[PDB]
DNA sequence: ATCAATATCCACCTGCAGATTCTACCAAAAGTGTATTTGGAAACTGCTCCATCAAAAGGCATGTTCAGCGGAATTCCGCTGAACATGCCTTTTGATGGAGCAGTTTCCAAATACACTTTTGGTAGAATCTGCAGGTGGATATTGAT
DNA sequence: ATCAATATCCACCTGCAGATTCTACCAAAAGTGTATTTGGAAACTGCTCCATCAAAAGGCATGTTCAGCGGAATTCCGCTGAACATGCCTTTTGATGGAGCAGTTTCCAAATACACTTTTGGTAGAATCTGCAGGTGGATATTGAT
């Protein structure tokens, strides 16, 4: 057998997804979530196809940027593992949490 | 001194 | 007959920019020079991004600029980056960047 | 009985003219063009809005090229503003000479 | 004409997908508690954008959420998006 | 010479109805004025955007209402829409 | 002679709100109901803040609202805090708040 | 040297209002830099408003407008 | 006999104290010198309304006080009780002022 | 636990800055009314794009195993930062003249708005061209075991 | 270090979705004219801002001592990554029905323009009031040494 060490494949994946631009959440599951959430606000809603895609472009852009900030908080704590308290500190400082 | 303002504030609605 | 853009030496449409300033309710009146000036600035900033995006395309042996190329152009320029600090370019992805502490020893 | 579809105007042909001036052998995908279109509209609003505020703050009822200029000085970072004011003034002068 | 029932769809935001997003964000190692926290943060994000977007839809007396509704809502939240019509 | 307008007498009127035995410093009143001008711009600006997005040239109470719904958090939005509708109703009956 | 504010049951100036809406270049026309509605909203929010500030004043055994009471009023209400999340009240100070880890044993 | 007029005790007090208990000695110099950047950004804009109005006097309104566009709205000096 | 409070005690006393009051905490004149100095680079021979300088101070101190809070959260996040430059830097980075 | 030094709390007092009440003037703003004009709702309907379905296949999710290496507990020593007394200098304050410049009024030329026609550029849809995405194959760069 | 397992890089091929060029129609921009309005140049005035000085006040710079804290070293258990087997559900493609979006015509309630009268809000300036900041006294809670 041949096994890359812990961290090696992780760094390859970082280089990989930082190199490309395709969406990383599956298309249909994301569409279901949008419709589920939208339904609870108001019933009998339809969505332009581009409206859902816009919501996905925005959501992934948002989440990626947050993980960057989350990563900085972990490293600030001399860890390399991201944790909920890292996300929480980040959103607090961004003014999303307070 | 009770509010004689005719508008329902959130505290009024509780 | 001579268009206002040519009088001003511009590729961007002065007349349209003028009309858009009227419909947008920015003020009662709009001066004759304002659409000339604003059309020039919009064209300048456009040339500025396209120059840098074109290079990004050239670096990847592509001749057609895609949104990835616009992203690279903007995030690598300190001033456009700031100008678009709150903007999300769809299909743009991010810049390669790994925090050094995460690298192997 | 046919109907006319309302024209969605765009900055697309103007961007293309400018694209050809800087990179005469380079083209642009329609997604990239849409983003450029978003870009031009955005900066348009931002500048005009800032100019609108300017005039109101000064009890003027006219937006002149001077409001655009101050607006540009307020919105654009350092060097971008410098060259923008240059192009702007260059153009306004040229236009008046006719 | 029997519309089906949507529920638990947040789990459609899978662990591999969350891991991929973290990788693009430059993240190397991920605590097991992250995936649930991420779904929670994403849900709040979508609640806020969709609510504003639908508010634009209702105001326009439409029954269809357009890309512009999403674009205007994002702009309000201070997260301007390029590429869909602004 | 020229009059500098303010919401201050209106803010004072409201104060006497909600806390008839309470007063307000001029520094606090200036802050209240900044507050009313601020919310005014925000709602009016939002309504402005709304009408343009929909190619309407009139700002009606409907534009104000949607504006309020967009800007005010949860419950505040609710009571504001309530009072807004009350006033318009009352106004029309007269 | 009878003012529009009185017609709507308001202390806030409907006529002035109307005039300010016309001058602000928000749109070509302003509906007759919009200033009535907006004046009501502005008055409601004023009442909301004055209420909580009066309480703040009263808690401090003061009868005069100062900027500190306005600050305490707003920062202690989750919804007003949000609305004014990007606003600075001069001479307001901050809410008493010490991180528990900083406390003695 | 005027940035140094923002003294160590003064910076320490601001931090105390911010709930800070222990302060590294390197903080004060870092703070002054941060304050200088803050003032540069706000003042540049304010003075830009000043010039546009053809005045030689920076008004409170100029500062208030500058703060608003920087997204740091201030209440109490005009609105 | 001399009497000495332990490190942290007065610090906590001062926190409670300045969190209770609202007065500006930088001396007025030094701040006023700094403001005019900085402005001189943008336009020479400038006058300032008295309130304009005060507005700049209200804003600057409000800004710095909030920044110290976030800075404090970053220090504690790193399991420290002492704020440090990297704490300010992290806060400013996440706020989007630095990047 | 005792005991002392020091901070903190509370009730009461009072001089005064800041707030309030009183009055007059007036320009401007709000109301009222008639005359006029236009936007946006309604009814109608043509057409686009959305919801849904069917079918086939593989890309990708899931759940497991197994061990490396990360996080967190613990210990500990050096050093940094807090407390504090000493003494000195910067800031604050309050007055004064000095005056620079902001704010007000009037004036009038230039600039813009407004309206009618003519002209031309930008759009949409149809036909035609081509960059590159996706796959294959082979040389080389990287990683990890020994 | 050497060597094997695996990822990565790069060149070539090609069919086609997507881009570009081509053509015709019309809405929008340009041209010309008269009517209207704004903002600036100019003169002026009162205000607020700068400079200065002096005096009382008080905060800050400094140096020392020591406690408590930050960071380094060490240890270890459990978590989280890499790899794999399995199979499912997402993706792709192509069809259809029809909900609802978007274009058009008509018509009136609502809005605007104009004229004219009443009211009110802002200013100023004088006189008067009053909430509470600052200070005192004296009781006790807090903190730290022993
Ligand atoms: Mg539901
Ligand atoms: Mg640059
Ligand atoms: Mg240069
Ligand atoms: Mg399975």
């Amino acid at each position: 057998p041949h096994r890359y060490r812990p961290g090696t494949v992780a760094l390859r994946e970082i280089r990989r997804y930082q190199k490309s631009t395709e969406l990383l959440i599956r298309k249909l599951p994301f569409q279901r979530l949008v419709r589920e959430i939208a339904q609870d606000f108001k019933t009998d809603l339809r969505f332009q196809s581009s409206a859902v895609m816009a919501l996905q472009e925005a959501s992934e852009a948002y989440l990626v940027a947050l993980f960057e900030d989350t990563n900085l908080c972990a490293i600030h704590a001399k860890r390399v593992t991201i944790m909920p308290k890292d996300i929480q500190l980040a959103r607090r400082i961004r003014g999303e949490r307070a | 001194g009770k509010s004689t303002h005719p508008m329902v504030t959130r505290s009024k609605a509780d | 007959a001579k268009t206002r853009s040519s009088r001003a030496g511009l590729q961007f449409p002065v007349g349209r920019v003028h009309r858009l300033l009227r419909k947008g309710n920015y003020a009662e009146r709009v001066g004759a020079g304002a659409p000339v000036y604003l059309a020039a600035v919009l064209e300048y900033l456009t040339a500025e991004i396209l120059e840098l995006a074109g290079n990004a395309a050239r670096d990847n042996k592509k001749t057609r600029i895609i949104p990835r190329h616009l992203q690279l152009a903007v995030r690598n320029d300190e001033e456009l980056n700031k100008l678009l600090g709150r903007v999300t370019i769809a299909q743009g992805g991010v810049l390669p960047n790994i925090q050094s502490v995460l690298l192997p020893k | 009985k046919k109907r006319r579809k309302t024209r969605k105007e765009s900055y697309a042909i103007y961007v293309y003219k400018v694209l050809k001036q800087v990179h005469p052998d380079t083209g642009i995908s329609s997604k990239a063009m849409s983003i450029m279109n978003s870009f031009v509209n955005d900066v348009f609003e931002r500048i005009a809005g800032e100019a609108s505020r300017l005039a109101h703050y000064n009890k003027r009822s006219t937006i002149t090229s001077r409001e655009i200029q101050t607006a540009v000085r307020l919105l654009l970072p350092g060097e971008l503003a410098k060259h923008a004011v240059s192009e702007g003034t260059k153009a306004v002068t040229k236009y008046t000479s006719a | 004409r029997h519309r089906k029932v949507l529920r638990d769809n947040i789990q459609g935001i899978t662990k591999p997908a969350i891991r991929r997003l973290a990788r693009r964000g430059g993240v190397k190692r991920i605590s097991g508690l992250i995936y649930e926290e991420t779904r929670g943060v994403l849900k709040v994000f979508l609640e806020n954008v969709i609510r504003d977007a639908v508010t634009y839809t209702e105001h326009a007396k439409r029954k269809t959420v357009t890309a512009m509704d999403v674009v205007y809502a994002l702009k309000r939240q201070g997260r301007t998006l390029y590429g869909f019509g602004g």
